[PDB]
């Protein structure tokens, strides 16, 4: 997906936040990896 | 000259306090933040 | 009441460890006492 970078800290197992509260959240038993990169070069509009 | 303040006799809806996304950091030591809205406090002080 | 599950887990683990170690101590020491009482009982039966 694509999202704001400020709430990226919320998107992680164990962590919480408004995005984790009601936007989307991975559970604390997460089995995988989380990668992200800034895309302001192309997603700007 | 960091300020001292006492807070007493108030209903504190910490959910609305959390609603302020402008707060860059929000850390709670003795309790989990979500639990704030479900507990009382016999003594509350603030520093600014 | 005051903590979340991930945050609570460490404290719960320490509580569990301490309590069950106490139970181990109580069990073994009681069993030793039971051994002494058993020997005394055999002495009593022989006396009778």
């Amino acid at each position: 997906f694509v999202i704001r970078g400020d709430e990226v800290r919320q998107i992680a197992p164990g962590q919480t936040g408004k995005i984790a509260d009601y936007n989307y959240k991975l559970p604390d038993d997460f089995t995988g990896c989380v990668i992200a990169w800034n895309s302001n070069n192309l997603d700007s509009k | 000259a960091w300020n001292r303040k006492r807070i007493s006799n108030c209903v504190a809806d910490y959910s609305v306090l959390y609603n302020s996304a402008s707060f860059s950091t929000f850390k709670c030591y003795g309790v989990s933040p979500t639990k704030l809205n479900d507990l009382c406090f016999t003594n509350v002080y603030a520093d600014s | 009441s005051r903590l979340d599950k991930v945050e609570a887990e460490v404290q719960i683990d320490r509580l569990i460890t301490g309590r069950l170690q106490s139970l181990q101590t109580y069990v073994t020491q009681q069993l030793i006492r039971a051994a002494e009482i058993r020997a005394s009982a055999n002495l009593a039966a022989t006396k009778m």
